[PDB]
């Protein structure tokens, strides 16, 4: 279950660095779900190749 | 007798009469190159013929 997908790397607000600083902010590309299947397109060999 | 015009006695004006013949050549830019060795079992087409 690997896939490719563009994506951003968050930008969070710094309006206050204490509360900012007291939650763990992170960001991984870790997914919780695998996307709808109406919107995967399948890629093979022989697709690529033609 | 032979039936063919081999040698004719012609008027000046009409030295350039025996050009009626088309000629097609190729332009400078282009290259010609021969693919008779490509002949070798062992490739592959990237589509695959019916």
């Amino acid at each position: 279950q690997v896939y490719m997908h563009r994506d951003m790397l968050p930008e969070p607000r710094l309006d206050d660095i204490e509360r900012f600083r007291q939650e763990g902010f992170y960001y991984t590309n870790m997914l919780e779900a695998p996307p709808e299947i109406d919107r995967v397109v399948q890629y093979t060999y022989e697709i690529a190749r033609l | 007798f032979i039936n063919k015009r081999i040698v004719e006695r012609v008027r000046v004006g009409q030295i350039l009469a025996v050009l009626n013949r088309r000629f097609v050549a190729y332009k400078g830019k282009m290259r010609i190159m021969d693919i008779t060795q490509s002949l070798k079992m062992g490739t592959k087409l990237a589509a695959p013929t019916v």
